[PDB]
């Protein structure tokens, strides 16, 4: 089967948190070969616990494994910002292993980070392919929530707007990007385009113009 | 170092077949038993198959039962996975992983120490599409410049700068889903302003899906 | 076998200070088959057997305070007492059990203390003894510190030599004090040739030298 | 002339499971008095063979195998019961026509400082053949660099210790085990004890 | 309780032979790897030998200096350990402890420790290997004259030492059994002084109990303030 594991968990900075993991008597309750794996975005999994509660070389004591029947539990004390990641348990089951559904851990109490907006106008090369794109790039912000609003001159545009959901960078912070598509005609028509980036009640409007080239 | 690197994946028409390869390096692979594990978008880790060193013990997963076929050439230090009758559900990232010590089931007992960085497998009926790359110039005490990888499918693309020599200040953004179901990415580097007359910057885009490489030269706009 | 080595040989720190001992082995006592060090630490107060403090190089014996704590692995171990107490004065031995039993050179641990002037006492020869024809004059210096002291016998103001013998105690478990005994052995004949038998004590604890003395009358 | 079962069960020192001991029993009447041998064993189960007075039967040889493992892994000693112990520390045949017995030893094998006499073969290249044994104690050069006969980075020793402590619970308490193999060759049966 | 009592040490001539005996009680004796450890005056501990449990073979191991001059024995029915010593030397003069040290790391005994521990040592008997003769001690008072002081002078005896117990050992006011000094003639003299208050001198009979079993001298000397 698939192993019951809550989708989401949470804990404040410095606190603890437990990630339960419920299987059957033929896996979690069958053998004490329960592992736990940490996976950060765009990287391979890491072995964090093996044999229920044993830690490999170079893994903090903060992390501690345990079990009770068909329910294994991973507890992470002295929670740090970097702990904010996904976690799955593993188990032997006779010539085969099985994983949990997984749990995404969010670490609260991380300090606010202001966003840094960098808007780029259309390149003439692009324009020379009867296309135009403005490139707004957010970064270094926390929490992840951000609103992006574009405006042609004073008048906002909601077409050709595409926007990331903020992802996490090596700065342990976030990074969104909005792309406004235009026709070359629209670009030269309006005297400017702007990118409002609203984050935690504070705002950043950057502005670009065809005059800027 | 002990190093598993997986290759052999991309776009493939639903119902077709495809064969992946895990290149071993820095350990007696010929003793160590190896496993395939896949990570489906949104979903988590899922066991695929397990092959003993001697290839005398092979378990497959219920999902891929009588569909996939694992193999290995101990001489060439290579693990293979022949995937036939592919479906959308297979569409995932495919990791190759070994146990720290050498046992078929040891990997399960004492965990899987070493994992490769994976090769991505897309089972879509959609078409491939190679990117259009465009320079995001600065205007000549640092300067931000980059370039724009635009309208491609599937993921991923890689961007390196100055033939991978320019490494610092670099931030390749995650890509949006183009409304047309493509992708649009933007690599941006921060460099000294003083260097815009001296240094010339080139971003090295690569979309192997398409078999399409691009080196775009980014230079200060004339006004 | 394995040449257990210790350093330093002697050690003296104030009360509640960091007391630090070491051990060096000619081989490794780290057994790979279980990943345990086959090493121990032993406390021995004078006149008593050794008492086990530490085994497996880390694990304390029932009831030993957290004060004591053994660390290290392989062939360079160490036992540190966080804060040295009065009774902690003792010699300690690092005995490995990896190969039979081999003990370290030994590290003597002593307490430093505020200066302590000696209480002094002379005892004249005993009637019982004098029949036998010998004279033993004793001088006591109970509760003194530091250890370094000078005790001169002087008979009718005569600097004596060659006829004295001393026995210092061990540093008192509690008082962390020393005591001395100087015994002046003379023959009854000579003992009768003189009148005044005095004992002069030079110490740090005494401003100017103190003398106690007796008269045969 | 009864078989020496008392020597096997009430032995002072049992073997580490990796070098599991084997005591041949031949030329003696194996009268099984387990029903009243003055010991309340944790459990008992005869695989294939049956304990219901089957003593009447005459066997060629009886190989009694002994060792100690953790309660958790008591089950591992069974046909088809894969795991560490099964795969690296002794294994039975799928067609195991024999009994197996084991019991708690916390008050026999648990040592205050931890018990390190008992060792479990951690890793091994291949799974063990039924009733096979390995006492290999060589470092494995997992690393692309040599070991020079030492353990360290990517250089591993093939054994480990159960470190039994009474504080531990049932799961990790020492549990001694005795196995009853019933051999029947062309040689005349030497043990019946009907 | 558990106890390890060594008996049979004393004076023995150079090249002579001597049988030590350790009577053990309290613990499961036959399961333990018993050892002898010796200590010369002022010098450190030195392991002598070991006997393993007879179920673990009963192997003997000896140190380099005593290699093949000593012979360890065992009697599990009587719970007693022996050390047979032959071709003795002046180097061998030392106090010999029997101990359970080095056992628990290998032995087959479990968690049921007698008093919650395993490492036990005896008081240990003193083996003096000299070609000299025995001599009984002389007992002389160190008389008293706030808190005064008084003692007993044990004087001239061989070999060392003497058991001095102040008032059946009850008195412990300032008891200072300083070690007996080696005399030019090989004899031994100590001054066991016990500082006690003045007032108390009126009462509190001060009778030090000196015992020297080599010569088998038992002396109870009462120390009285002198009239002068």
């Amino acid at each position: 089967s698939v192993v019951t594991q809550p989708p989401s968990a949470s804990g404040s900075l410095g606190q603890s948190v437990t990630i339960s993991c419920t299987g059957t008597s033929s896996d979690v309750g069958g053998y004490n070969y329960v592992s736990w794996y940490q996976q950060h975005p765009g990287k391979a999994p890491k072995l964090m616990i093996f044999e229920v509660s044993k830690r490999p070389s170079g893994v903090p004591d903060r992390f501690s494994g345990s079990k009770s029947g068909n329910t294994a539990s991973l507890t992470v004390s002295g929670l740090q910002a970097e702990d904010e990641a996904d976690y799955y348990c593993s188990s032997y089951a006779g010539n085969k292993g099985v994983f949990g559904g997984g749990t995404k851990l969010t670490v609260l109490g991380q300090p606010k980070a202001a966003p840094s907006v960098t808007l780029f106008p259309p390149s003439s090369e692009e324009l020379q392919a009867n296309k135009a794109t403005l490139v707004c790039l957010i970064s270094d912000f926390y929490p992840g929530a951000v609103t992006v609003a574009w405006k042609a001159d004073s008048s906002p545009v909601k077409a050709g707007v595409e926007t990331t959901t903020p992802s996490k960078q090596s700065n342990n912070k976030y990074a969104a990007s909005s792309y406004l598509s235009l026709t070359p005609e629209q670009w030269k028509s309006h005297r400017s385009y702007s990118c409002q980036v609203t984050h935690e009640g504070s705002t950043v409007e950057k502005t670009v113009a065809p005059t800027e080239c | 170092e002990v190093q598993l690197v997986e290759s052999g994946g991309g776009l493939v028409q639903p119902g077709r077949s495809l064969r992946l390869s895990c290149a071993a390096s820095g350990f007696p692979f010929d003793d160590y038993a190896i496993h395939w594990v896949r990570l489906a978008p949104g979903k988590g880790l899922e066991w695929v198959s397990s092959i003993s060193w001697d290839s005398g013990s092979i378990g497959y997963a219920d999902s891929v039962k009588g569909r996939f076929t694992i193999s290995r050439d101990n001489a060439k230090n290579s693990l293979y996975l022949q995937m036939n009758s592919l479906r959308a559900e297979d569409t995932a990232l495919y990791y190759c992983a070994k146990g720290a010590f050498p046992g078929y089931s040891s990997g399960w007992y004492y965990g899987l120490e070493v994992w490769g960085q994976g090769t991505t497998v897309t089972v879509s009926s959609a078409s491939t599409k190679g990117p259009s790359v465009f320079p995001l110039a600065p205007s000549s005490g640092t300067a931000a410049l980059g370039c724009l990888v635009k309208d491609y499918f599937p993921e991923p693309v890689t961007v390196s700068w100055n033939s991978g020599a320019l490494t610092s200040g670099v931030h390749t953004f995650p890509a949006v889903l183009q409304s047309s179901g493509l992708y649009s990415l933007s690599s941006v580097v921060t460099v000294p302003s003083s260097s815009l007359g001296t240094q010339t910057y080139i971003c090295n885009v690569n979309h192997k899906p398409s078999n399409t490489k691009v080196d775009k030269r980014v230079e200060p706009k004339s006004c | 076998d394995i040449v257990m080595t210790q350093s330093p040989d002697s050690l003296a720190v104030s009360l509640g200070e960091r007391a630090t001992i070491n051990c060096k082995s000619s081989q490794s006592v780290l057994y790979s088959s279980n990943n345990k060090n086959y090493l121990a630490w032993y406390q021995q107060k004078p006149g008593q057997p050794p008492k086990l403090l530490m085994y497996w190089a880390s694990t304390r014996e029932s009831g030993v305070p957290d004060r004591f704590s053994g660390s290290g692995s392989g062939a360079e171990f160490t036992l540190t007492i966080s804060s040295l107490q009065a009774e902690d004065v003792a010699i300690y031995y690092c005995q490995q059990y990896y190969s039979t039993l081999t003990f370290g050179g030994g590290t003597k641990v002593e307490i430093k203390r505020t200066v302590a002037a000696p209480s002094v006492f002379i005892f004249p020869p005993s009637d019982e003894q004098l029949k036998s024809g010998t004279a033993s004059v004793v001088c006591l210096l109970n509760n003194f510190y530091p250890r370094e002291a000078k005790v001169q016998w002087k008979v009718d103001n005569a600097l004596q030599s060659g006829n004295s013998q001393e026995s210092v105690t061990e540093q008192d478990s509690k008082d962390s004090t020393y005591s001395l005994s100087s015994t002046l052995t003379l023959s009854k004949a000579d003992y009768e040739k003189h009148k005044v038998y005095a004992c002069e004590v030079t110490h740090q604890g005494l401003s100017s030298p103190v003398t106690k003395s007796f008269n045969r009358g | 002339n009864l078989c020496p079962f008392d020597e096997v069960f009430n032995a002072t020192r049992f073997a580490s499971v990796y070098a599991w001991n084997r005591k041949r029993i031949s030329n003696c009447v194996a009268d099984y008095s387990v029903l009243y041998n003055f010991a309340p064993f944790f459990a008992f189960k005869c695989y294939g063979v049956s304990p219901t007075k089957l003593n009447d039967l005459c066997f060629t040889n009886v190989y009694a195998d002994s060792f100690v493992i953790r309660g958790n892994e008591v089950s591992q000693i069974a046909p088809g019961q894969t795991g560490n112990i099964a795969d690296y520390n002794y294994k039975l045949p799928d067609d195991f026509t024999g009994c197996v017995i084991a019991w708690n030893s916390n008050k026999l094998d648990s040592k205050v400082g931890g018990n390190y006499n008992y060792l479990y073969r951690l890793f091994r290249k291949s799974n063990l053949k039924p009733f096979e044994r390995d006492i290999s104690t060589e470092i494995y050069q997992a690393g692309n660099k040599p070991c020079n006969g030492v353990a360290g980075f990517n250089c591993y020793f093939p054994l480990r210790s159960y470190g039994f402590r009474p504080t531990y619970g049932v799961g990790h308490q020492p549990y001694r085990v005795v196995v009853l193999s019933f051999e029947l060759l062309h040689a005349p049966a030497t043990v019946c004890g009907p």
